RNA sequence: ACCUCUGCUUCUGC
RNA sequence: AGUAGUAACAAGAGGG
């Protein structure tokens, strides 16, 4: 009677060897369902009663309740805080300039660059963001043009400048005007008159969701995304803490993986050296708790004038944008709630704006009493939140911050029986103490946990833990002497991409080997990873091999490519083709290995650059896709592969067709013909953007001017071909009057 | 041609929204419209095209295909439908259309398709002609390090490549700045010739070459060869526990070659100067390396690489030297005097410490060059004047700055405006201060100061500018002309502990002087040789010995307890000395020996793994000494690691739970109170007592006396009883 | 902020700062520690699709008739091997189901079967098959202004879940998983040829790694998930108005190697108009089984059994017969779930990774490669189970099963329990490692960490199970220490 | 009872 | 009923 139990492994194995095992990502990950309302309320009141022995101001300009707990009454107990100090933020950041002499001069000269060289479209950049002016999430680029459209009609246009620093000048002025005017589609067109009131809210609102997919976690939580207004001015408040952070080797942003290794491995080696024999030495794999709802804009707003002393005026306060708006938000609280009638059968959509008023015999008592709490928060629909900084956003920033306590802990500043180095990234950190007894441990860890707390910055008791230095966790990296491999972090990058048939080939050989590269896939398993790889490619795009019998919609055509076909192993798969794939040639494109087994007339349709499947658009996001990780943002994955007629681009999503919203479409049909034609007078714009203040109509009658001369006086062209594109250029010209 | 497109614009321009679109959108405000869209990047692309692609119209084609194919096959398949996907004129059509297209569409001409994707098709061409030697077995730590990861480029910054790129592509759209370098230039030409009437898209074409122009480099682990030909199939030749020997086919750069030869040179000098007989373990390491399969000899015969370990080899292979040094490309031959290798602190402009090593000494220097050479004069950190000459006044340019950068002067120290990469890693000093002075001479040059020299009418001057003054110029910089014979290579004579003398017996070069930095070859380097560890690299010196000792442990173990003095002095140990700091070789054997000795005279005090940890301390002559260590310091990749003399380290470990021996991280398997090897001429008893007084520092245990017991911090927090011992062990 | 230059300012707050901000380590030591706190409440029960153990096949040898590879056609040459037939009774209910729909939609399937012509089937909407696939249970959508006053109108139920305890069944389907058959589940596609030493290396590895995986059991159910995963995606996509019939099928190879077509039973696909990609997808599930629920109701809480056949069994000196069951469930998936199911094969590379990274790294040390070694030289050199004498050591082929069948288990039981309970629990077996490794690990919170652990541990049979497994490691180590 | 549209688009940030 | 699990699906929207 003998009972299976793999958990055993680890009475031999050392945990770290078998890691791979305790992460079960061969499975679903949670998603929510339903409203986000709920985590938003509960965000918004925890923020608030880990702030709550602050100072309550009601703001000028938008009536919002503000809680205030900078310099407020010390933590008093081990809960999450948000009771950080002024002066002792200022304190770490001057220890921090001290340390790195000349540092903050640099990142600020570099970012002044930055500002004068910045272009307007940098911001079309970013995923879904709140569109104020259809009070709506859209992307990054509609959102951008919907605010410079609505800007303009109100008489703000500095913008037309192209610069991004004009369009953060018409922002700041909006804030002025008596009446932003918009247009609402009635349920149809109308316009709309905001409140001065009204408008400075959407422009200080974050929209907040539920985060889908993350793994790890029983609960759910909420997420914000801010909108256009503020989204610039983040922008160089990053930059500037990018700047700073890539000459912090305390910083794990911005380097990704095998960087964050070895600057983590640097640190261990430095700190072992700069130590005596006599010294123990600990690490604290240690998190975080609350760093989201515990940071404070108000103190942001101190780190960036500090770190920009003695910097141009117009910059300093340039920066300090981004902080003050923050310190102003207010959150949209979602898509409130669905009701139910049992005894009448039927259900009921009430929004987070009812809320404000809203009967509460409809809910549970948890959802009543959220309400009840919420109720004084609520100006116009949304909620105030002051503290906090639940959109997250300054990464760099708050990095900059943990750094500065890590840089605290050097001997000659602490003269203490002990001292501490380590790496921070934002509320991932581990920190190295040293000292000559364990009670200089626990003192040190005392000290740096009290510093953490006096600047609002709350290590999870729960989460983290101490042990001699030798092992230690960051990131769901596990070092064991050395960083060992976590295979089972990445399985869920293995399998079909759904980008296309072209990117996907490319997409899933480079995964196997960069695993292999990076994680230590064997090579056994690689293999396996391949003919796995090429089955799933197989029965997602129905193109299994010309000799089987498999009955599918596309059967019937591969197998006449199939017959037809000489020299069979020169077919890509996708067309039917054999797998040439094992481990010696994972890095070059199928179209390549194949290329000398083609038959010429099938290589010749396939590499038809004619032919009217590829979808090119710019070189900048050429053989680009999007990956979501197991952990962690969207990524930007490079491909190699040859430019085929597998390189289509499946069909767009069509509900917007039976909304207010449907009008859209056809806009955007109108902008990609404007842009195409254009790109037939200046090709090169899809390599490099062009630049010019002359309408898209007056440049491309001055080229086809030019180029009709060169052409004719070259001999490309004829005279009876320079007359009509001459004349056809007046006739725009006067048909343009 | 450019009919169609005015036609269309024509058709356009009737339609008003269009007109005002055009009218009112400025070009830079097209890069914003360009992008609008309803459409949202999909967050999950595998489900979305699992559900899709079981529906009868997934692809969205341009409605031209409806033109160009049968809306019906011969099997009844639908191929394309008149439905619009949402935001555009595209088509919604089925993947049948794409088979479709694949049998019986119009075929194409492809001549093209090598030359755009040449960096892909070299990929395939460098593997089809590689060769594959066998399988190893083994343990290596692969340090993560950036490296080069596209073979073929050709060097060009961001900038560079698309100003090239535009001229190819797309000539007409170039703007004002046109192309400098004729580097720029003459790949320009070829670029243009080798795709003209290239019908692929523009796109494609630009999108490749920015790949293929532009040298691109990751942070990867990395046990072998760092060149971009091999990082290239680091999926094949590196796994955890093996190595796939392979050599890629096509030629390897000179540049690959040449530092490859100087990284062999400097570790065959290292590994040589350690053994009994230098020059005899030198020549034959000369006589059984290969770099890329190819005999050392026969490069270091036909090389014209002048450095000095490099030198040393030539020296005792009867090849003639030049006894120079390169520099920023400048070939450095020094007239007369000499100077001493310093290190200390440097706050440099950027307001820095940066801790590297100065010259000082009195040095006359002569320096060739492409176009340019001049007569340099250094003392301790000093520029007592350079004289230069050149066909520009452009080539007295580059090597004017270079010279002023090379005297370490404290004009330039403190003018710059990191002494790391991001990583962290180190990075070269005197380097680094010339690429910077490179592009910003401005602040060095009005920093610098000016002379009024004398009419002495034939040396001229350079300003704080570029100009040329007539009795004025650079504080100790001159223009004048003159500079065959500095090339000539001449026949020295080597001594058997690797002194290079001209046959007039001058000392011309010392091992001493070989630089210290452990780099990494670009190219596989093997020794081939008995004198060097099968597996290359410093971490690997330190793995594959206590590998060696353990595996071997039960001969080695009973040499430990019969004739001791044989095994200290196995040659095996002597790779492992190369990472002991020359200072402390003698010193370190002599403690471990006494301990050793220690270990015997006190009896069932054995301890199999003391004795392993610190075994390849004892291969020096040994010293007498008082000094108590608490450690010993190995140098390893230009960084000190300590290895404890009591218990684990994070250098060497004993794990009880996996029981085996951890080494950087790596295993290398594994084999009463009283610890009898830990101080000399004390035993450590156990734990401390109260009852025997306070606690003593190691440093502190000098005046004790035989019997009389301590407590003492002995290490890593730990207090304990030891005793000075009654009677002594000798060596 | 311009001016400001500090003095002191942290010491300053820090001396007023109260003594209960700190963060006090207490020593950790494994022996001392209790074992997780499992919840309690009624037995758990199952919530696979499909059947485990407990399934049964009927199935063809080396099929040949007409339309082989046709799902509906394989079905009926399975059918059509069983002579058992018989008129199908309730013998357990589904006490909170409408327990005469379920025979009454099997005799329905039978009939539709029996008088199919083409390729596919789709089912009548009958009244007892509507209420199987909660045809019209939706609440019809009303404007708030338009029912605001009705007095039982409520948020939706958004409560905890329930509570379970573990029951024996989830430690034996665990067992059976991990097992070999005598079936050869998985068919790989080609590879290149080898070329490279290495690959020559690799192919050898992997030959015995598929020799130790294809005919694990818990491969068959890799085979099941992304058929039945792969075949409701695809129907429901293109088959959203229709009762559409999915026949439960897999095929193997004999260890002689001959091919073989099974059939487990139907699928009935509800309508199937998914949006968001949690949306429901309603089916039935009628699966055949030789076991009777009855001894074991807690197992089969939703499903409705039926008895339909028997089945001979025939020593030659008797025969006996069997009853033959069908197991009969409402269930539901999502696009989600659909998709990673037809995803489940990554699950041989987690277990294959583990396994090769384990002979690797022997290998290093050794200097050769030990897979012919590990592989042939059958040591029990694994500790992967416990019996009544104590911890029970098995080979590398068994490790390789053992951590192939987590994986898949992984995979059918994902749930948000799993996630929080596998994150949480594994910083305490870091600590118990950190204890091992001799390096003094200590906590800032350890009530709160068991607190985080244990709040992941509700109703889900398998993480019920992983929490025990939890214990009786620890109790393990516990016992290897003091 | 019919007809039509929709299957990521009022909800996915950094 | 069932899926699920802190809130949802168990078709939605529009026309007639
Ligand atoms: C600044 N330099 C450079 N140099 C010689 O030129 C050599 C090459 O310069 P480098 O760029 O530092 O290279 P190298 O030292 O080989 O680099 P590394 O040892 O880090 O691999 C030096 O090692 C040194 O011998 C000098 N020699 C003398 N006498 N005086 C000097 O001021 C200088
Ligand atoms: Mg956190």
């Amino acid at each position: 009677g003998m009972d299976v139990n793999p958990m055993l492994i680890f009475l031999k194995v050392p945990v770290q060897n078998a890691i791979s095992t305790t992460f079960p990502y061969t499975g679903d990950p949670p998603y929510s369902h339903g409203t986000g309302t709920g985590y938003t309320m509960d965000t918004v009141i925890r923020t608030h009663d880990y702030s709550s022995r602050g100072i309550w101001k009601t703001n000028s300009e938008t009536g919002a309740q503000q809680l205030n707990p900078i310099d407020g009454p010390l933590p008093e107990d081990n809960e999450p805080s948000g009771y950080a100090q002024t002066d002792c933020v200022l304190e770490l950041i001057e220890g921090l300039d001290r340390s790195h002499p000349g540092l903050f001069e640099t990142a600020c000269q570099e970012t002044i660059d930055a500002i004068q060289q910045t272009r307007v479209d940098k911001l079309t950049q970013g995923r879904q963001t709140y569109d104020w002016t259809l009070n709506r999430n859209q992307p990054a680029a509609t959102a951008l043009a919907n605010t410079i459209e609505v800007f303009r009609k109100n008489g703000y246009k500095l913008n037309e400048s192209g610069r991004l620093i004009d369009f953060l000048k018409d922002v700041l002025l909006s804030f002025e005007n008596d009446s932003m005017e918009v247009t609402t589609h009635f349920q149809g067109k109308k316009r709309v008159k905001l409140t001065k009131k009204n408008y400075l809210i959407r422009a200080l609102t974050l929209n907040t969701m539920t985060k889908d997919a993350e793994r790890g976690k029983l609960k759910r939580r909420a997420i914000a995304t801010p909108g256009m207004q503020i989204r610039g001015f983040v922008y160089f408040v990053e930059l500037l803490a990018r700047n700073i952070c890539e000459r912090l080797e305390q910083s794990g942003l911005p380097v990704g993986g095998n960087e964050k290794k070895a600057k983590l491995a640097n640190v261990i080696k430095k700190m072992m050296a700069k130590s005596t024999d006599e010294e123990l030495s600990y690490t604290i794999t240690g998190d975080n708790t609350k760093w989201n709802e515990n940071q404070n804009p108000r103190i942001f707003l101190a780190m960036v004038l500090r770190i920009t002393a003695g910097q141009p005026e117009w910059f300093r306060d340039l920066l300090a944008v981004a902080p003050i708006m923050f310190s102003n938000k207010v959150a949209r609280l979602g898509r409130g709630y669905m009701f139910e009638s049992k005894s009448m059968h039927l259900r009921t959509q009430i929004s987070a704006e009812n809320l404000s008023d809203i009967n509460l015999r409809y809910f549970n008592e948890d959802t009543k009493k959220k309400i009840e709490k919420i109720r004084h928060l609520m100006v116009e629909g949304t909620a105030s939140l002051s503290p906090g900084m639940m959109m997250g956003m300054f990464n760099m920033l708050s990095t900059v911050l943990g750094v500065s306590v890590l840089n605290l802990g050097q001997r000659e500043i602490l003269k203490r029986t002990y001292w501490w180095d380590g790496l921070q990234s934002s509320d991932d950190f581990a920190l190295i103490i040293n000292g000559h007894f364990k009670e200089d441990i626990q003192q040190g860890v005392n000290h740096f946990y009290r510093t953490c707390k006096l600047v609002g910055i709350n290590m999870s008791q729960k989460k983290s833990y101490i042990n001699k230095t030798g092992t230690f966790e960051f990131t769901s990296f596990f070092y064991r002497y050395g960083f060992v491999a976590n295979f089972s972090m990445e399985l869920p990058s293995f399998g079909v991409a759904g980008n296309n048939e072209s990117a996907d080939m490319s997409i899933g050989t480079t995964v196997i080997k960069t695993n292999m590269i990076n994680n230590d896939l064997g090579p056994a398993t690689a293999q396996m990873a391949i003919q796995l790889f090429i089955k799933d490619y197989r029965y997602t795009y129905r193109c299994h091999r010309g000799d089987t019998n498999l009955e599918t919609r596309r059967t019937k055509s591969i197998k006449r490519l199939w017959t037809e076909t000489i020299s069979k192993a020169g077919l890509l798969v996708a067309d039917g083709g054999p797998n040439p794939y094992n481990l010696r040639n994972l890095h070059i494109p199928e179209v390549c290995l194949k290329w000398s087994l083609m038959d010429p007339d099938y290589r010749g349709r396939l590499c038809n650059p004619n032919n009217p499947f590829v979808h090119h658009m710019e070189v900048e996001s050429t053989n680009l896709a999007v990956v979501m990780p197991a952990h962690g943002p969207a990524k930007s994955l490079e491909y190699d592969a040859v430019a085929t007629t597998h390189s289509w681009t499946p069909k767009r999503n069509r509900s917007i067709l039976n909304t207010n919203q449907r009008g859209i479409l056809e806009d955007e049909r109108i902008y990609q013909k404007c842009c195409q034609v254009f790109e037939k007078f200046f090709p090169s714009s899809t390599y490099r953007r062009p630049i010019g203040m002359a309408s898209m109509l007056d440049a491309m009658l001055s080229r086809a001017r030019i180029d009709a001369r060169i052409d004719l006086e070259s001999g490309r062209i004829s005279s009876q071909d320079f007359s009509e594109i001459t004349n056809t250029c007046k006739a725009i010209e006067a048909l343009k009057r | 041609s450019g009919m169609e497109r005015i036609k269309e614009l024509m058709e356009m321009v009737k339609n008003s929204r269009m007109r005002e679109i055009l009218t009112t959108t400025s070009v830079d405000h097209m890069a914003v419209i360009k992008k609008y869209t309803s459409g949202r990047q999909e967050k999950n692309p595998a489900l979305r095209m699992k559900w899709m692609m079981a529906m009868k119209y997934p692809i969205s084609a341009s409605s031209r295909i409806r033109e160009m194919i049968p809306e019906k096959d011969e099997d009844g398949n639908t191929l394309w439908t008149n439905t619009k996907d949402a935001g555009s004129n595209r088509v919604l059509v089925s993947p049948n259309a794409v088979t479709w297209w694949n049998r019986a569409g119009p075929v194409s001409d492809v001549v093209h398709y090598p030359r755009v994707y040449k960096m892909y098709f070299d990929r395939l061409e460098r593997l089809t002609h590689g060769t594959f030697g066998p399988v190893k077995f083994y343990n290596q730590v692969k340090v993560r390090k950036r490296v080069d990861i596209n073979p073929g480029h050709k060097d060009l910054t961001s900038r560079e490549a698309q100003e090239v790129i535009m001229e190819v592509v797309f000539p007409n759209e170039v703007g004002a700045r046109t192309l400098s370098s004729d580097a720029q230039l003459t790949i320009t030409k070829e670029k243009k010739e080798e795709l003209k009437n290239c019908k692929i898209s523009p796109i494609m074409v630009a999108y490749m070459l920015e790949r293929e122009l532009v040298r691109r480099t990751r942070f990867l682990p990395i046990a072998g060869a760092t060149s971009s030909t091999y990082v290239e199939v680091l999926h094949l030749t590196q796994g955890t526990c093996w190595e796939q020997q392979y050599t890629p086919g096509g030629e390897a750069e000179n540049d690959d070659l040449d530092q490859t030869l100087i990284i062999a040179s400097r570790n065959i000098v290292r590994r040589s100067i350690v053994a009994i007989d230098p020059l005899a373990s030198l020549l034959s390491m000369c006589h059984t390396t290969s770099i890329s399969s190819e005999p050392l000899v026969e490069i270091l015969r036909s090389n014209p690489t002048d450095e000095q370990a490099v030198n040393i080899c030539k020296a005792a292979l009867g090849i003639r030297i030049n006894n120079s040094f390169s520099f920023g490309g400048y070939n450095f031959k020094r007239v007369k005097g000499s100077s001493q290798r310093t290190e200390k602190a440097v706050l440099t402009g950027n307001l820095q410490t940066l801790t590297m090593t100065i010259f000082e000494g009195y040095e006359e220097f002569n320096v060739s060059g492409k176009r340019a050479s001049a007569v340099l004069k250094k003392g301790a950190q000093r520029l007592i004047q350079a004289i230069i000459g050149g066909r520009t006044l452009e080539d007295i340019l580059n090597l004017m700055i270079t010279l002023m950068v090379f005297s370490q002067e404290e004009k330039m120290l403190k003018a710059v405006r990191n002494f790391v990469n991001r990583a962290n890693q180190r990075l070269n000093p005197m380097y680094q201060l010339l690429r910077h002075f490179q592009k910003d001479s401005s602040t060095l040059l009005k920093n610098w100061g000016t002379e009024e020299i004398d009419p002495i009418m034939g040396i001229a001057g350079i300003m704080p500018d570029g100009t040329i003054n007539k009795t004025q110029t650079l504080m100790g910089v001159r223009l004048s002309q003159g500079g065959y014979s500095f090339n000539e290579r001449i026949r020295v004579n080597i001594d058997k502990y690797l002194r290079v003398r001209n046959e007039k017996g001058e000392l011309l070069i010392s091992p001493e002087e070989v630089s210290e930095a452990q780099g990494q070859e670009k190219l596989p380097i093997n020794y081939n040789s008995s004198l060097m560890w099968e597996v290359n690299g410093p971490e690997s010196i330190l793995t594959n010995t206590y590998h060696w000792i353990i595996k071997n442990w039960e001969l080695l173990k009973t040499q430990w307890m019969t004739d001791p003095t044989v095994l200290y002095n196995r040659i095996e140990f002597e790779p492992f000395q190369t990472l002991i700091p020359k200072g402390n070789r003698a010193i370190y054997s002599g403690f471990t020996r006494t301990l050793f000795q220690q270990m015997r005279d006190v009896e069932g005090t054995f301890d199999s793994i003391q004795i392993i940890k610190l075994l390849p301390f004892s291969a020096h002559p040994p010293s007498l000494g008082r000094t108590q260590f608490s450690s010993f310091t190995l140098n390893i990749r230009g960084a000190p690691l300590r290895l404890l003399i009591r218990g684990n380290s994070q250098v060497f470990n004993y794990n009880q739970m996996e029981n085996v021996i951890i080494v950087l991280g790596k295993s290398v398997g594994s084999p009463s109170s009283i610890e009898s090897a830990v101080l000399r001429g004390f035993l450590i008893l156990g734990k401390a007592n109260s009852k025997y007084g306070p606690v003593l520092t190691i440093g502190e245990l000098d005046k004790l006396g035989r019997g009389e017991k301590a407590n003492v911090l002995i290490g890593q927090g730990d207090t304990v009883l030891v005793m000075k011992r009654k009677r002594d062990s000798s060596i | 902020v311009s001016s400001f230059k500090a003095n002191g300012n942290i010491e300053a707050k820090l001396g007023a700062m109260s003594e209960k901000v700190n963060a006090q380590i207490e020593s950790f030591d494994p022996r001392t520690i209790r074992e997780l706190e499992l919840p309690e409440g009624k037995f758990c029960t199952q919530r696979s699709k499909f059947l485990l153990m407990d399934a049964m096949k009927l199935s063809v040898l080396n099929p040949a008739h007409e339309g082989e590879g046709i799902p509906m056609k394989d079905a009926k040459a399975c059918l059509d091997t069983f002579w058992g037939w018989k008129k199908a009774t309730i013998i357990k209910k589904h006490e909170k189901g409408v327990n005469t729909n379920y025979l009454m939609i099997w005799e329905q399937l039978l009939e539709s079967i029996k008088e199919m012509e083409g390729k596919f089937l789709n089912l009548k909407k009958t009244n007892h098959l509507k209420w199987g696939l909660g045809e019209g249970q939706a609440p019809e959508k009303m404007d708030f202004e338009d029912c605001k006053e009705v007095p039982d109108l409520f948020q939706y139920k958004s409560e905890p879940p329930e509570k379970r305890k573990l029951a024996s069944w989830i430690q034996s389907e665990f067992n059976k998983a991990s097992e070999l058959t005598n079936s050869n589940w998985i068919e790989f596609d080609e590879l290149g040829n080898d070329v490279a030493p290495i690959e020559h290396i690799a192919s050898r590895r992997r030959n015995f790694f598929t020799a130790e995986v294809s005919q694990c059991r818990a491969s068959e159910y890799i085979m099941k998930a992304v058929y039945i995963n792969t075949a409701l995606l695809n129907s429901s996509c293109t088959a959203m108005e229709e009762y559409q019939v999915i026949p439960i099928i897999t095929k193997c190879r004999d260890t002689s190697g001959q091919r073989r077509t099974n059939l487990y039973g139907f699928i009935i696909k509800g309508r199937s108009h998914l949006r968001n990609d949690t949306d429901v997808v309603n089916f039935i599930s009628l699966e055949f089984s030789l076991t009777d629920p009855r001894n074991e109701i807690h197992k089969w809480e939703k499903y409705c059994v039926l008895e339909i056949g028997d089945m001979e069994i025939r020593t030659s000196i008797s025969t006996i017969m069997k009853p033959v069951y069908l197991y009969v469930r409402t269930n539901g998936t999502s696009k989600i779930k659909m998709k990673w199911g037809m995803e489940m094969r990554r699950c041989l590379l987690q277990s294959l990774q583990q396994v090769e990274s384990m002979i690797e790294a022997e290998s290093a040390v050794k200097e050769k490669d030990m897979t012919e070694p590990f592989f042939r030289n059958r040591e029990n050199d694994w500790p992967i189970g416990e019996s009544p004498q104590g911890i029970e050591k098995g080979t590398i082929g068994k490790v390789c099963r053992v951590l192939l069948a987590k994986s898949v288990f992984n995979s059918i039981y994902a749930s948000a329990q799993l996630e929080g309970f596998s994150a949480e629990s594994r910083k305490l077996l870091l600590l118990i490692q950190a204890f091992r490794d001799n390096l003094d690990p200590g906590t800032f919170d350890l009530k709160g960490l068991y607190e985080a652990i244990e709040e992941c541990i509700i109703n889900d049979p398998w993480v019920l199970l992983n929490a025990s497994w939890f214990n009786s490691f620890l109790k393990a180590v516990q016992l290897s220490m003091g």
